[PDB]
């Protein structure tokens, strides 16, 4: 399991979690989806 | 695991390559731009230079005018509201004039004249860009293959927007400049002409689109499967055939019973790609002008039960 | 207003001439088309009405 | 007969099943265990298609059709005349495609090359199974699959696409279409560029990968490189097929109404949902 | 400056003839504008 | 304006000639098309109706 | 104020000039079209109504 | 306080100046479009209402 | 000196022949426009 | 600083000519705005 | 100095940029005052 | 338990533990706020008649 | 204490970046949840309190 | 307390400054949009209602 | 992953776990006082 | 130290992080105290 | 500490200047908030 692979699985799961959280908190699924995608992309693009 | 050569595991960067010059006018050439590590994980991370000749600048200016004209009309449809503009962006449309104007230029600006202006802009831009591709092939002494491959798609585009409206006698037939407006134009075109599925040239165009996907999956997989023998360097495998070319040929020789060469597979590729738009343009041209109901036509020509 | 000539020392004459020609042509076509768009200025239809043409 | 360079590659080995029982070449074709399997399945499928033609009462190649069982049979069997021949031919077709892929795996092993080709073919096989196995079973009826006729399977396509309005509004459909169209564009560009480099203006020297990099940087200010273009072609085709199978796995299973209404969620975003003006205001 | 390095006399003559052409074009345009306004004014 | 000649020393003559030929053809066909589209100046229908052919 | 010469010691005159020309033209055409949109500022419409051309 | 002169030791004027220009132009056009959106501040229509031009 | 690698005398000859062609084309255009405007004016 | 290769004197004369052009453009724009505002004011 | 600018030229650049900023701000203040006179927004 | 830091990469272990704990905490907090019996905002709103 | 070992292993830059992003996301979460509740929409609290709407 | 400055040693001044600028401007835009959303605090609406403009 | 290094890391991790768990336990007791769930 | 930081460096970074955290904690405690005073939520 | 090559005095001066900017920004923010509360309190 490469560093990139672990970062990718973590990005997916953190995207799901923060998307759920901001979908409930933000009043719509779109806000949660956008926040999750943004944070996960910023996480996965950055290496270790 | 076993490496599959889909991403470069190690990147290397060196001097900025400014390219060659056979008959290139160095003056119009730009300077090397930045380097993209993310995009370099898939290919050449270098950006630029960009050649900006006389047909190139003409194309840039005309395309800027076309896109900007569509944008201004979209803002007008928004009530100049940025929030609406970002809400109804897909649903906007710079529609052509309604059929009662026919081919006449005497249409109100709000009633399709602006569409005529933007269409002129895009026409000029695309034709100057075709000239640009031909000239850039000319400067480096290369064949004009990219120019003709572009001319195929240009002909489909001209049929959709210019030639078919002229033949039908109304600008109302042409495609609007909208996101879902042109999707709806496509679906309505099929419904009006009676199941475009039974257009033989629509079927041929789909055959060659499916064939382009099949052929590029096959060629990409083949070249990646022999990239361990330097299969990527296709030009040198043409000039000096290696074990990569022979293994690639023999795979398909033993699979299908026949094979290509390192050069002729690209002849297959270019023809498979250009037949898509060639047959598509023919089929759109015949629709309405010659056949108004493709399913009844199919019935009369086999192709469908009576 | 007696010093503009040296722009020809910072601008390639071929590039600027082509840019000017393209710009003037596009602008002229756009204005002629706008005039044709307006029913009060389309000279073909104006002469059609004044001379009683179809 | 062999190519002028073939003999040094026609060596034993690489076969998954057997190893000398079915290790030979009939003409150019490599016959393996899976070669035998795929020949049997394909011959059976073709003969059964012809037999279904005579049961249908037509010999027009464009009128021959082999329909699946009706919606009433659910996911069960069917008489040969009703939907059974279609089920047998689906068995034969699946077997033939899988055997073809595994025969390609054997050929890859014997030539010491990568397995990109059988993998890319497995993508097409799974799209086919999405249309004939996954979607019907998730829907519960073999009658939701397509018939085996040249123009009747287009009738299946049209009826399914209009069961959900204008199918153009499926977004997975949109990304799949963008992938297909850009894949065709990429194929045109790649073929043209390589042919232009290998074939110069007239009676002058052949060009170099640097020359084609230069051409595409002078054209669009960029070049992806000769390894990158083949990567991109494989990715575009495989992802087009993937999102094709995706657009037809969520259709009639997750979304049931006209797909256009999907795009309402964006225009009803509360901040600008109720603003007057615009197309939808 | 001096990206082209054209000798100042050459730039002088180039600008002079370019302005000759520009003045010619603007004069023809002025004549046409006057004719159009007289035929059918917009003001 | 007696010195307009030296522009040939700035732009390639072949370039200018082919570009102006393409431009002339395009402008001519565009004007012909505009005139054909308008009913007043569509000469074919003028000769059809005026000579009572239609 | 009387010191803006130091912007051109770093910026390229050619790029700055071409970009500003394009921006000025785009702004001008955008404003002209804006005025043409509003019927209270559509000079062709206003002249058509004043002189009874419709 | 007035010691921010070292910010250009941190940021090149190359990127900073273009970013400032595009940002300020974008804010200007955004706010002008906002004002054009609200009928209470669309100056062309308010002038039409004052001068009875509709 | 220049860009196209030409002199002034050959430029003069080329300008002369191009101007002769332009005047001929414009004169044929003028004759055609007169014929049409007499046939069917647009003013 | 001095990225583009222009020097102080070149920058000064370039700025002088560009500002002359800017003032000319601004004066033409001012007179055009005054004419339009007289024809139809917006305030 | 991550662009090769010394203290003097950095100071001079900041002074001229600030002069430009204050010029822009003065023009904006005049515009805002004039608009608020024409149509106050409070 | 001592070999956990050896077989398992400590960076992975720490990141996974932190992310999982944060997600589980927000999930349980959302579950509480969903039900009308442990939603502190609604309960206090009904308590002081502030809604 | 004894927690300074957490700074012997993890890179401070990514730790600080993640901390900033997480804190902004959490603060946005809390403010958005509060404005979601009509009982704590301070804007509407003032609107009713000062008789605005 | 005083030992805050060393964060500048840890972090890139350029990247930190760009991130702070983009984050701050996005935050300001979001808050202004939030205020505009409620008719309670849409200052254009309040001013128009108070001054009888709509 | 030396045994001493891993053991010290384990000691620190267990100490932090106990601290966080005690804080959570105090929170749980305060919550039960606020309202019982069982 | 496999990340490059030594015991003195680690102690310095940890102490600075703790002091910043406690300053944030004082600000947050004041904020929650003010919010509770304005209206209790318990 | 490192990771950027800076010195102690460079970090101190960069932080002091940045804090001057931050305090100016926060003071303007306080003034604006007070003005808004006066014009229309949200509390
Ligand atoms: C309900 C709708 C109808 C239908 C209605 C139509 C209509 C109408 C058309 C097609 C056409 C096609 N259909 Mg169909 N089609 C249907 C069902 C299908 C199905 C299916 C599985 O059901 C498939 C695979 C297809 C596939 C196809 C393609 C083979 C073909 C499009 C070729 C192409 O790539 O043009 C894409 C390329 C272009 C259009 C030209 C673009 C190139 C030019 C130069 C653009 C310049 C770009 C510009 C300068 C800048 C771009 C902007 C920037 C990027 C922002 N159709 C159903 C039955 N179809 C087209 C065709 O030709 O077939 C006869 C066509 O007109
Ligand atoms: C009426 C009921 C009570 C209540 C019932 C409870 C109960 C029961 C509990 C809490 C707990 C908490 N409550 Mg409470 N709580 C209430 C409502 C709230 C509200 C609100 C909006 O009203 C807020 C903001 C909070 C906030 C909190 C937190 C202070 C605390 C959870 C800590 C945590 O999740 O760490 C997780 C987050 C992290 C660890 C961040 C680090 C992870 C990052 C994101 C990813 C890892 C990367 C990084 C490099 C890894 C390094 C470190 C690793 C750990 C190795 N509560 C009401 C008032 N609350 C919990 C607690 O007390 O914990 C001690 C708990 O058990
Ligand atoms: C064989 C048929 C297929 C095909 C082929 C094909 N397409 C082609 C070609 C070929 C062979 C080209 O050579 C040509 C090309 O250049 O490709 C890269 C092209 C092309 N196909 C394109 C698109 C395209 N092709 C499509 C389809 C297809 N093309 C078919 C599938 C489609 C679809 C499916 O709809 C699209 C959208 C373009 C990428 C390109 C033609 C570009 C062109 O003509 O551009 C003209 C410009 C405009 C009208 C608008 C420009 C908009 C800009 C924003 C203007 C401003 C620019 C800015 C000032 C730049 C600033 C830069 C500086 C900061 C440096
Ligand atoms: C996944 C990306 C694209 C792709 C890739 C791809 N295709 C591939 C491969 C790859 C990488 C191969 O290696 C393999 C090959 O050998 O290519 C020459 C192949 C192949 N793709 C083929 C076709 C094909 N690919 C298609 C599509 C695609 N292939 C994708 C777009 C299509 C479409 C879109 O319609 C077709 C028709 C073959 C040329 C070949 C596989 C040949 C094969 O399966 O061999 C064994 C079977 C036979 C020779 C005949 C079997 C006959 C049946 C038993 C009876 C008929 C049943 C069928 C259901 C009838 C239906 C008829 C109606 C639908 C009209
Ligand atoms: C750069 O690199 C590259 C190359 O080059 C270097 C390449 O080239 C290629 C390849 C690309 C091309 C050549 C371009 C053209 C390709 C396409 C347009 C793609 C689509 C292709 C086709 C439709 C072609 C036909 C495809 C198929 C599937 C037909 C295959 C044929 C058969 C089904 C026969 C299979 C036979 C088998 C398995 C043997 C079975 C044997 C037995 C059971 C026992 C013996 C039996 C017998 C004696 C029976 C009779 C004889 C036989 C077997 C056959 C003859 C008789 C028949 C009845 C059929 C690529 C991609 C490339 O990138
Ligand atoms: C929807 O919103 C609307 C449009 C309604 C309202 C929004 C309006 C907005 C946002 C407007 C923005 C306006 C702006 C930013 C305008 C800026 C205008 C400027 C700066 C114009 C400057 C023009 C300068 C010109 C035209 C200079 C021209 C110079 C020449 C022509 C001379 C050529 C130069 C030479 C010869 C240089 C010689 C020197 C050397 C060394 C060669
Ligand atoms: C939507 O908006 C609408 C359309 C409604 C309104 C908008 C209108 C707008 C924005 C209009 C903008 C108009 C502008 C900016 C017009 C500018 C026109 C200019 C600058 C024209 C300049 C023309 C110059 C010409 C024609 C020069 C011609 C010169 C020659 C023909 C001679 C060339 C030969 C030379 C110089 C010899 C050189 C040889 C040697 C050896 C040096
Ligand atoms: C629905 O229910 C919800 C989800 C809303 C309720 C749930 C709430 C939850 C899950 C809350 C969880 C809260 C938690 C776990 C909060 C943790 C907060 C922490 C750990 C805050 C720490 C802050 C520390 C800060 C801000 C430190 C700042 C440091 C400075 C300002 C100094 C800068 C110097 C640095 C960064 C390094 C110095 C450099 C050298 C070389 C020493
Ligand atoms: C969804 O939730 C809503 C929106 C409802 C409410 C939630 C709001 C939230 C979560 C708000 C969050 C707000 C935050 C975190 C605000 C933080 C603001 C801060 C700390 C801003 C700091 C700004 C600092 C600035 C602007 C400093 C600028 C510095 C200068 C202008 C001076 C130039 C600097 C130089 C020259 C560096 C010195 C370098 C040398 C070499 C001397
Ligand atoms: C903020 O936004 C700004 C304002 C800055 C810019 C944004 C602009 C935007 C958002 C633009 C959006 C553009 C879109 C979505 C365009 C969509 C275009 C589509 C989907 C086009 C699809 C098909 C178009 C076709 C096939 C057009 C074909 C046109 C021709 C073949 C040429 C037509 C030529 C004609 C009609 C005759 C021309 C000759 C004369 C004399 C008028
Ligand atoms: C994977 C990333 C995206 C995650 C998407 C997961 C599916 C949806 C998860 C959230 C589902 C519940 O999320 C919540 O639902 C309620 C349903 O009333 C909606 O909330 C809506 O009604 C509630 C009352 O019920 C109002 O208080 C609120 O003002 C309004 O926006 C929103 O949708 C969201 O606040
Ligand atoms: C290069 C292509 C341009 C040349 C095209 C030549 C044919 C042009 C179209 C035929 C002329 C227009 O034909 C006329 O159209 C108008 C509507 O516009 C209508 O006039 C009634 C009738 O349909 C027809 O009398
Ligand atoms: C490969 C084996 C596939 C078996 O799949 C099954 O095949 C038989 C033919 O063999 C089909 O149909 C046949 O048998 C079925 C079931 O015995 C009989 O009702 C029917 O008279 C006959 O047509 C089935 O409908 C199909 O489900």
């Amino acid at each position: 399991v490469s560093e990139f692979a672990f970062r990718l699985m973590m990005a997916a799961v953190i995207f799901v979690g923060v998307g759920i959280m901001f979908a409930f908190a933000g009043g719509h699924w779109f806000v949660g989806l956008v926040v999750g995608g943004l944070v996960a992309a910023f996480f996965a693009a950055t290496p270790n | 695991a076993e490496y599959q050569n889909i991403f470069t595991q190690v990147q290397v960067r060196g001097p900025a390559d400014l390219g060659m010059t056979e008959d290139v006018n160095l003056a119009n050439r730009s300077g090397v731009g930045p380097f993209s590590t993310l995009l370099g994980w898939f290919g050449n991370a270098q950006l630029g230079p960009i050649y900006l000749g006389s047909l190139g600048v003409l194309s840039l200016f005309s395309g800027l005018m076309w896109f900007f004209t569509i944008g201004i009309w979209f803002w007008y449809q928004a009530g100049w509201n940025p929030a609406v503009f970002l809400r109804d962006l897909f649903f906007f449309s710079l529609e052509p004039p309604a059929p009662e104007y026919g081919l006449s230029f005497a249409a109100p600006l709000k009633e399709g004249g602006l569409w005529l202006i933007a269409s002129f802009f895009m026409f000029v831009a695309v034709w100057s860009w075709w000239g640009r591709t031909y000239l850039r092939a000319q400067a480096l002494g290369m064949g004009k293959h990219t120019a003709w491959a572009f001319l195929s798609a240009i002909w489909l585009w001209m049929v959709l927007g210019f030639i078919r409206p002229i033949l039908m006698g109304s600008w109302s037939e042409a495609v609007p400049y909208g996101i879902f407006s042109h999707l709806d134009w496509t679906n309505n075109f099929s419904l009006v002409h009676g199941n475009l599925f039974y257009n033989p040239f629509h079927g041929l165009s789909i055959a060659f689109l499916y064939g382009s996907a099949l052929l590029f999956a096959m060629h990409g997989a083949t070249i990646l499967a022999v990239s361990r023998f330097g299969g990527e360097r296709e030009l040198e495998q043409i000039a000096d055939r290696g074990t990569a070319a022979e293994r690639a040929a023999l795979f398909w020789r033993w699979t299908m019973g026949f094979n290509a060469t390192m050069e002729g597979i690209h002849r297959w590729a270019i023809w498979m790609a250009v037949l898509v738009t060639l047959t598509g343009g023919i089929g759109i041209l015949l629709s309405g002008t010659v056949v108004d109901n493709w399913y009844v036509w199919g019935q009369n020509h086999g192709m469908a039960p009576l | 207003m007696s010093k503009f000539y040296k722009i020809w020392m910072i601008f390639d004459p071929r590039r600027v001439f082509v840019a000017q020609g393209v710009f003037l042509f596009l602008l002229a076509v756009m204005i002629h088309l706008i005039l044709l768009s307006t029913p009060s200025y389309n000279w073909l239809e104006i002469s059609a009405a004044k001379y009683n043409r179809v | 007969a062999l190519l002028s360079f073939e003999r040094k590659y026609r060596v034993p080995g690489g076969t998954l099943v057997g190893g000398n029982l079915f290790d030979f070449w009939v003409g150019p074709f490599y016959v393996g265990f899976f070669g035998v399997a795929t020949f049997f399945f394909a011959a059976l499928g073709i003969i059964l298609i012809a037999w279904s033609a005579v049961l249908q009462g037509t010999w027009n190649p464009q009128l021959i059709s082999v329909y699946p069982p009706a919606l009433e049979y659910g996911l069960g069997g069917a008489p040969l005349a009703k939907g059974g021949l279609w089920q047998i031919i689906t068995i034969c077709a699946t077997g033939a495609f899988v055997s073809w892929a595994l025969r390609e795996v054997e050929i890859c092993r014997k030539l010491g090359i990568g397995y990109h080709i059988p993998f890319a073919f497995a993508f097409a096989i799974l799209a086919y199974l999405t249309l004939v196995l996954f979607r019907p079973v998730m829907m519960g009826a073999w009658g939701y699959a397509f018939p085996y006729g040249i123009w009747t399977h287009l009738d299946w396509v049209s009826n399914t696409g209009y069961t959900y309005g204008n199918f153009h509004y499926n977004p997975a459909h949109m990304i799949a279409i963008t992938f297909f169209f850009t894949n065709a564009l990429a194929l045109a560009l790649h073929g043209a560029l390589v042919l232009s480099a290998a074939n110069p203006e007239k009676g002058k020297e052949m060009r170099t990968p640097d020359h084609e990099d230069t051409f595409f940087r002078d054209l669009v200010g960029y070049s992806i490189g000769t390894l990158g273009i083949h990567r991109l072609g494989l990715l575009l085709s495989l992802s087009a097929v993937f999102f094709s199978a995706l657009c037809m796995i969520i259709t009639g299973t997750i979304w049931f109404d006209q797909w256009v209404d999907w795009w309402q969620w964006w225009v009803k975003l509360p901040w600008w949902a109720n603003i007057p003006g615009g197309i939808n205001g | 400056l001096g990206y082209t390095g054209l000798t100042d006399e050459q730039a002088q003559e180039l600008h002079s003839v370019y302005m000759s052409g520009l003045w010619l074009f603007s004069a023809v345009a002025i004549v046409a504008h006057l004719a159009v306004y007289i035929w059918r004014p917009w003001f």
